């Protein structure tokens, strides 16, 4: 989950 | 206390969301002082509403109307994922999770969060869309053609109940963030901190409902009902999504999105 982790 | 989270919740909601529900309805019931949305309900009004938007917004764009509505669905979609992170993060105790849990819930709330608010921006009869200033007929859009047609319909279905509930702004900022703090999300690590977050929450969200819907006791019970109902609308939306992901050789899922619908049902 490389965008989301980034997100969060 | 109680009081007091539902306030923060209430203001960190307002910050996160531009269009709220109440900006919504007032949009349509004309209760408003702005011109009325553009209305779309076929071809080429779909045209005319873009020239108009050719002015206040902005690289591959299909001439296929069900595929280009589709791709702006998606950048919604993305940007609606965004204004629920940073929801997701102001409310108490979240950010201290532990990450791999935080992105479990995302991943398992987002959409639940995404057919909700969509309901804000509902009537029986279409949808806003670009923030306001377009409405989409559901009749048009039940018209596209398969798998497309039916991509709203159950969403309206939804949002059409959802909608008799009367919620506003602040009950609906309690809402979202129960929704979130689910301990019963798979492949959660963690269950326990996260269901001492639920508790309070819902906790606050049974005080907001008896005070500001004082007629409807029992409001808090259908409530409740519903975050399990958009459980199974999500799993559906789901299922279609692989049938267009498959069979529409055309057009490519965004990577976030992919993100969240990869090992999820
Ligand atoms: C006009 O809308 C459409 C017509 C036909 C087709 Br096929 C797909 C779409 C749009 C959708 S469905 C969805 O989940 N979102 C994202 C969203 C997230 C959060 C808020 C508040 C509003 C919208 C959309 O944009």
């Amino acid at each position: 989950h490389k965008i989301l982790h980034r997100l969060l | 206390d109680l009081r007091a989270l539902a306030k923060h919740l209430y203001d960190s909601y307002i910050k996160s969301f531009p269009l709220t529900k109440a900006k919504a309805r007032a949009i349509l019931t004309g209760k408003t002082t702005d011109k009325s949305p553009f209305v779309i309900y076929d071809m080429n009004s779909l045209m005319m509403g873009e020239d108009k938007i050719k002015f206040k917004h902005i690289q591959e764009q299909s001439k296929e109307v069900a595929i280009r509505i589709f791709q702006g669905c998606q950048f919604r979609s993305v940007e609606a994922v965004q204004e629920i992170t940073e929801y997701a993060k102001s409310i108490p105790g979240f950010v201290n999770l532990d990450l791999n849990d935080q992105v479990t819930l995302l991943k398992y709330g987002v959409h639940e969060i995404i057919y909700t608010m969509l309901a804000s921006l509902m009537n029986k009869d279409g949808v806003l869309i670009s923030e306001g200033q377009g409405f989409m007929t559901r009749e048009f859009l039940k018209s596209l053609r398969k798998p497309f047609g039916d991509f709203m319909e159950p969403k309206f279905e939804f949002a059409v109940k959802f909608n008799a509930l009367e919620l506003d702004d602040s009950d609906l900022a309690i809402f979202i963030a129960v929704i979130i703090l689910s301990g019963d999300r798979p492949g959660l690590l963690n269950v326990k901190p996260i269901e001492d977050i639920q508790d309070n929450l819902l906790q606050a969200l049974e005080l907001q409902l008896k005070l500001n819907h004082p007629e409807s006791s029992q409001l808090f019970a259908k409530l409740l009902q519903k975050m399990t109902d958009l459980r199974q609308i999500v799993t559906e939306h789901v299922q279609l999504l692989q049938v267009i992901k498959k069979t529409e050789t055309d057009m490519s899922l965004h990577p976030l999105l992919q993100e969240i619908y990869k090992d999820l049902y």
